């Protein structure tokens, strides 16, 4: 029976003439789910299997709507229903593979939280479509999840989406960006060593006064922003072929210039480390 | 002319053009490979280095070509310390493509320099540098050299720890160093840290990009260092299950791939149930091929073993419904990987509660044929590929399930291409060599599908016949009907190439059906256009009409066994006229030679044998004078023994000169000389001291592996004469007329039961020959080395192994025994000094020091014999045979003290 | 990757000898 | 020797793994959809950041055709609001395509860097080559740019120290013909340098 409805499967996808062959099949496949769901008991899916297969396979519809489907989707991700979610993000990928429509910015953020705290199996395809025909800004959708949700693997991917999508570091919305580089993350040192590589000159002198102004609400995080400065002195694009390790001691080559109450907000950021001490100690 | 092509070459170097210099410098390799000498190589590796060390920077990168490519003869250089001197000489220059390049020299030279401290300073200060070609060629040779040292290793594990997690040196960088971390494996601790600054690594950068880098790096770690491996097997079922990655998922796939080759026996239960359960819920096709292909090669080996171990129904188990679905799966390759699985499941372990899938098993065989037979693809191809071994393996394993394998594949031989006839055919060639009583269940048809090849198209034609001939002469084994050769002629002359003919006939001479071959031998004849080859075939064509003679015999009937040994026997002497006339110095046949006239000598052995068992039909008893042994038949059987001992001496000298064949010709040549001591000992047991045999044979005599239907007919005769001898044992007289009927129904049986000539015969695979340079002052030609007669000779023997191609495909070499012997020449002749030496390889090279005591007065005579020691234990005698002449002059001084004394 | 591991007759398992008996046998392509 | 040494194994053949694990179906890029993803009328840098991100990993035979469209995009390579990946991966390109096809990537880069036309062939350049010092203004301030221009300069200045060799060989039909070749080439080379040396002035505008 198995080899017979697969030989049978590979015809219906080779004869794609009207698919009328396919439609009875297709009704041939639900008697037989049916039949197999009220009487096969012990023998649990032994062939039985196959033919779900085949009906998932031969159930891959075009959605219609587009933009309801995202309601449905999260009302099922309440309801906490596998094969309902499945299919919803089945119908909801193969709309977006459609011709491009008009999708809503506020509960794309509340799907894709709901695929990432659920496991999803289609959730790196059902990204891709939704952010290569993105009719709003997909970058602050990003962060928000990045920055918000705590999702332990996937946020990599999410972290790989915001590089593949935010051409600099630094391009449209600099304060999520700034909060999400510094803060009171894991995957903070790799944004920041690209923020180090990746921005231009100008917006790396725009974080560079905005990192140490004048601000009381120490809303960013000393370890990261020192390292940051560290790091921006000794970028090899600046010493790209100027000979090492033969210096003069008493000759300085050269430094950063920064204005007087920059130099204060440093050293009160420093001490504000220095001042830390949860199990550190003095030494 | 070996040092001329040096002197010619640094001619060229001497140039003051770059042209000629780098034209010297690549023309170096060739050089390196013709003479591999390592005089030769030293000489020309420090006149690379003196080059290398003044030169226009675009010299250094072709000497460093050289370099790379000449890596096996890196080890061969004598003076290592003027070399790496004048390599290390350009590091402290300021031009920095040239620093680069000397680094690379360096990473390339770390085979012979491990512990070189000023390399390790040099690579430490270069890596943190600031031009970026420096600091990539410093990262190639710091990948280089901790490979190999382990001081290295841990100093740079702390510098490229600081480097890579520093948040300078960007993203590129980082990923370039990662292997610096994959290099790491020498000690316990140095291991744990990179582990852990790994784990710290592939948890602090969440990329695409660097976890693929970090997790293949990782896992080359743990394949280096097998003390945690089920721990990365363990974390890549997490980082294949819990992560929305593809990429990263491909690399979990051909990461498991490695393990699974690598180290089999550590996969724990749970871990294949980890596997199974994540190929389960995949959604995607490539990733579930991924896989599953993970899980056939698993499944090939003793992991399943393990899995399906005594402390649950085994039908529960994920693994065989997984396959189940995945063999019902609509893509042809996970198809093939699922059948692989259900084949490998039922070949191993025998519990009872796995037999139905037997069934399943076969169903699934045929299914899957049916949908690659009509589809002339690559791909389909490969799954004809991997669904006929499966099949092969399935009947093997489970004979019960064998004969509906077979008759299955019959059905598909009636409905498919050209190109699906072939490989089917050749599965059924080796189902029906091994196991052959399913073979005949063919027969005619296969005729009518031979018919419909009348009618077939060209272009895949000429190896369409030659596969269905070569089941043809498989599956008949007993004999061919006389219609069954009409129609195959009749087809062959309606379309033919002439070289599908010759290979028709080679696989009759094979087989052992020489009648065909001797017809295709003869239109061989007619045809061909050279000396040698034209010889071949004659000589082959006059070895299958010695065979057919010989199957022309009738048991019970002695003067039809001398009549038909005669012609046999004048018919082979043709034969081996031909072959000693088509030797040729390019190729010098020398199997062929020799297994022609041992089978000659045989069958003369077996002649005088039978004449001799009439003499006591055509003699007295023995004389007036005797009234143990009385009569010329006691001295005439002792004259048989010395001839069959020598011919079994002389089979045993062909097996161990060889050493090129394979375990089929060998087996054969086995097959030979047990026939030899068969009847060594059937006539020491019947007649000459039947008191002190006492055995009545306590060893097995079945339960064979039986690799072929002659191998079977062979061993079955075996036993017979064996059995006849064990109830003739000590009953009768010692003369005896049941000893010489015993020894006469045993030459009758050893005759009726063919021949067959094997592949090294006709093709030759592997080659493999020894050089032996000998320096004492290696002389010219009769011109010998003078010896002083008061210190030994330090020969010197050097040598290097040449091989054909695929270096070792059936053997590989793994001591060498050098034998040296000398003899008085002058006119046991200097037996004193027959010395033996082992020598393990390096790559090619053989270097040992032999010291040759000349004593007396005389010329003397050294020969040098080489023996090849393979992995399983067994000495090859194959070598040179070099001879060297030596005079023995004596001093003056020495010689008047004689005279006073 | 192969069936047949005893097959005589590969895609390229011919030696010398064989290689120039094909080339001096393939081309006169008939036989009586 | 550089382009040579920048084509060598690096450390351990990460390339070829990325080659192996990321580029299983790259068939869908082409050089004209990189065309009409530059030549857009808005600047969406994210499609062309995509292309030539994937663009990184093809072998250099295989990124042969693409060099039409990336050197005739070049010069859009230079208005103030470019991202620095795109910048320095086309620079990684072009120092990918200078391995293969020197010359003519040369002789393409001269055409499409310079100020707006005049369309320049090798034999100018070899007879001159400071017209690769003749770029667009904005060129002197784009690091990837002008990393393109100075092996590009190189390149040309050996090629007209070996174009004057050959054409005073020819032409015979000796000492001062030879020692007014080797004061032309010193003059050459120093005019270079003092080219390159005013570029390295802060310019009037900045200061």
């Amino acid at each position: 029976l198995q080899m017979l409805q697969w030989l049978d499967s590979p015809g219906v996808e080779g004869g794609p003439l009207r698919a009328q062959l396919r439609m009875l099949a297709s009704q041939a496949s639900a008697g037989r789910r049916l039949s197999d769901v009220r009487g096969g008991l012990l023998r649990l899916a032994e062939a039985l299997a196959f033919r779900q297969d085949l009906e998932v396979v031969s159930s891959t519809v075009r959605a219609v709507i587009a933009t309801l489907r995202s309601g449905e989707q999260c009302s099922v991700e309440p309801d906490l229903i596998s094969k309902v979610l499945q299919g919803l993000i089945e119908v909801r990928s193969p709309h977006l593979e459609e011709l491009l429509t008009a999708f809503f910015s506020a509960t794309a953020d509340a799907a894709s939280p709901f695929p990432a705290c659920k496991p999803v199996v289609v959730v790196s395809s059902l990204l891709l479509q939704e952010e290569e025909p993105l009719a709003g800004g997909k970058p602050g959708a990003d962060g928000g999840s990045l920055e918000a949700v705590r999702l332990g693997p996937s946020s990599g991917l999410l972290v790989d989406w915001l590089e593949m999508l935010d051409p600099e570091v630094v391009s449209s919305c600099p304060d999520l960006q700034l909060r999400l580089l510094f803060s009171r993350p894991s995957f903070r040192p790799y944004l920041l060593t690209l923020f180090t590589h990746q921005s231009s000159w100008p917006t790396l002198h725009q974080c560079i006064r905005v990192l140490l102004g004048k601000s009381r609400e120490q809303r960013f995080d000393p370890s990261a922003s020192l390292d940051f400065l560290w790091a921006c002195i000794h970028v090899p694009r600046i010493w790209q072929g100027r000979d090492q390790r033969t210096p003069q001691k008493r000759r300085e080559e050269l430094v950063l210039r920064v204005q007087g109450p920059e130099l204060i907000s440093l050293v009160e950021l420093i001490l504000a480390e220095a001042e830390t001490r949860s199990q550190d100690g003095d030494t | 002319d070996a040092n001329s092509a040096l002197m010619e070459l640094d001619k060229g170097l001497r140039s003051g053009k770059l042209g000629e210099q780098c034209e010297a410098v690549v023309r170096f390799p060739r050089l390196f490979q013709k003479y591999p000498f390592p005089i030769l190589i030293n000489s020309a590796f420090l006149k690379l280095a003196d080059v290398f060390r003044v030169g226009n920077n675009f010299l250094r990168l072709c000497v460093l070509k050289v370099t790379q490519q000449s890596e096996k003869h890196l080890e061969k250089i004598l003076n290592v310390d003027e070399f790496v001197k004048r390599i290390f000489s350009v590091i402290h220059s300021n031009d920095p493509v040239a620093r680069a390049i000397t680094l690379r020299m360096l990473g390339s030279l770390a085979s012979i320099i491990p512990e070189r401290k000023n390399a390790h300073h040099s690579i430490r200060q270069s890596l943190d540098s600031h031009d970026n070609v420096e600091v990539e060629a410093a990262v190639f040779a710091a990948a280089n050299f901790s490979a190999q040292s382990k001081d290295f290793a841990v100093g740079i594990c702390n510098k490229i720890s600081e480097m890579i997690q520093g948040l300078a040196t960007p993203v590129d960088l980082k990923l370039k160093l990662i292997p610096i971390l994959q290099h790491m494996h020498h000690d316990a601790i140095l291991a744990s840290s990179a582990r852990q600054l790994l784990q710290q690594l592939v948890t602090s950068y969440p990329s695409t990009k660097m976890v693929i880098v970090s997790l293949h790096t990782f896992t080359l770690l743990a394949a280096s260092s097998l003390v945690d491996t089920p721990k990365q097997i363990q974390l890549l079922l997490q980082y294949l299950k819990n992560d929305p990655r593809k990429a990263v998922k491909r690399l979990a796939i051909q990461d498991l791939k490695l393990l699974a080759n690598k180290t089999p026996h550590t996969w724990s239960r749970e871990n294949i149930q980890a596997l199974c359960e994540c190929a389960l819920q995949t959604p995607y096709d490539s990733l579930k091929l991924g896989m599953l292909s993970v899980l056939s090669t698993l499944s090939g080996t003793i992991a399943i073993k393990h899995y399906f171990s005594i402390v649950s129904s085994p039908r529960s188990s994920d693994l065989v419904k997984l396959a189940q679905e995945c063999c019902y799966h609509n893509n042809r390759g996970i198809a093939a990987h699922g059948v692989r699985v259900l084949t490998n499941i039922t070949v191993s372990c025998q519990e009872k509660d796995l037999l139905a899938l037997e069934q399943d098993a076969v169903f699934g065989l045929e299914s899957l044929l049916v949908l690659c037979s009509q589809d002339d693809s690559p791909g389909a191809q490969a799954t004809l590929k991997i669904a006929l071994n499966c099949m092969v393996k399935l009947a093997k394993g489970r004979p019960h399930l064998s004969q509906s394998v077979v008759e299955t594949l019959l059905t598909q031989l009636h409905s498919a291409q050209d190109a699906a006839r072939i490989l089917m055919c050749h599965c059924l060639a080796a189902i029906a060599m091994q196991l052959p009583v399913l073979g005949d269940g063919m027969l005619g048809d296969l005729m009518e599908l031979y018919k419909v090849i009348g009618r077939s198209a060209t272009d895949k034609q000429q190896e369409l016949l030659v596969s269905l001939a070569t089941v043809i002469f498989v599956a008949s084994q007993k004999a061919l009907s006389v219609e069954s050769k009409a129609v195959i002629k009749q087809q062959l002359e309606s379309v033919s190439n002439g070289w599908t003919v010759y290979r028709i006939a080679r696989q009759a001479s094979r087989m052992g059906n020489h009648d065909m071959a001797k017809e295709l031998y003869q239109s061989l004849l007619t045809q061909v256009a050279s000396e040698h080859f034209y010889f071949w075939l004659n000589s082959l064509k006059e070895f299958s009409h010695a065979e057919q003679c010989l199957t022309g015999l009738q048991e019970e009937n002695y003067s039809s066994a001398l009549s038909c040994i005669a012609e046999s026997l004048k018919f082979y002497h043709k034969g081996i006229a031909s072959l000693t006339a088509a030797s040729t110095p390019l190729n010098p046949l020398s199997f062929q030679c020799e297994f022609v006239k041992l089978r000659i000598d045989l069958l003369q052995a077996f002649s005088q044998l039978i004449c001799t068992c009439n003499s006591l039909k055509t003699s007295p008893p023995p004389a007036i004078a005797t009234t143990q042994r009385c009569g010329r038949i006691s001295n005439q059987m002792k004259q048989s023994m010395e001839e069959f001992r020598s011919l079994a001496s002389r089979y045993g000298d062909l097996y161990q000169a060889s050493f090129d064949a394979d375990s089929a010709t060998l087996r054969n040549v086995e097959l030979q000389q047990q026939s030899c001591l068969l009847i060594s000992h059937a006539i020491e047991a019947l007649i000459l001291d039947p008191e002190s045999a006492s055995f009545q044979e306590y060893g097995s005599t079945g339960t064979a592996h039986a690799d072929s239907e002659y191998e079977r007919r062979m061993m079955s005769v075996y036993n017979h004469v064996l059995e006849e001898v064990e109830s003739l044992n000590r009953k009768y007289t010692p003369v005896s007329y049941m000893h010489t009927a015993c020894l006469c129904n045993a030459i009758i049986a050893l005759l009726k039961v063919p021949l067959s000539f094997q592949r090294y015969f006709f093709q030759k695979l592997q080659s493999t020959s020894i050089k032996l340079a000998l320096s004492p002052s290696p002389r010219n030609p009769a011109e010998p080395i003078a010896v002083q007669n008061n210190q030994q000779l330090a020969l010197k023997v050097e040598g290097v192994v040449q091989h054909g191609s695929k270096p070792g495909l059936f053997r590989k070499i793994q001591s060498v025994c050098l034998n040296v012997s000398s003899t008085l020449q002058s006119k046991i002749d200097n037996m004193t000094n027959e010395m033996e030496q082992r020598v393990e390889p390096h790559n090619d090279y053989f270097s040992t020091q032999f010291l040759l005591n000349f004593a007396i007065l005389g010329t003397h005579n050294i020969t040098v014999e080489s023996s090849v020691k393979d992995a399983n234990g067994i000495v090859w005698k194959t070598g040179p045979r070099t001879t060297i002449f030596v005079k023995s002059l004596e001093d003056p001084y020495s010689q008047q003290i004689r005279l006073q004394q | 990757a192969h069936v047949w591991e005893d097959n005589w007759d590969d895609d390229n398992v011919e030696d010398d000898f064989s290689n120039q008996l094909r080339a001096e046998l393939e081309k006169h392509g008939y036989k009586m | 020797v550089d382009d040579w040494i920048c084509e060598e194994e690096i450390t351990g053949t990460d390339a070829l793994l990325r080659r192996m694990l990321l580029t299983n179906n790259a068939k869908n890029h082409s050089p004209k959809q990189l065309q009409e993803a530059f030549s857009a009328v808005p600047v969406n840098n994210t499609q062309v950041m995509q292309i030539i991100e994937h663009l990184t990993l093809l072998s250099a035979s295989e990124l042969i055709p693409y060099a039409e469209v990336l050197t005739s995009n070049m010069s859009q390579l230079l208005n103030s609001g470019v991202p620095r990946r795109i910048l320095q991966t086309v620079n990684k390109l072009w120092m990918v395509l200078n391995t293969v096809m020197p010359r003519r990537l040369w002789v393409m880069t001269v055409n499409a860097l310079q100020p707006s036309q005049q369309k320049y062939t090798q034999n100018d350049l070899m007879i001159d080559p400071l017209i690769v010092l003749r770029c667009d203004q904005r060129v002197h301030r784009c690091p990837p740019l002008m990393d393109i221009t100075l092996h590009m300069l190189n390149g040309y200045l050996l090629a007209s120290k070996a174009y004057l060799s050959a054409h005073l060989k020819e032409t015979e039909q000796e000492v001062t013909r030879e020692e007014l070749k080797n004061a032309l080439l010193a003059a050459q080379d120093s005019a270079a340098v003092q080219i390159l040396l005013e570029i390295c002035l802060p310019t009037e505008e900045e200061k």
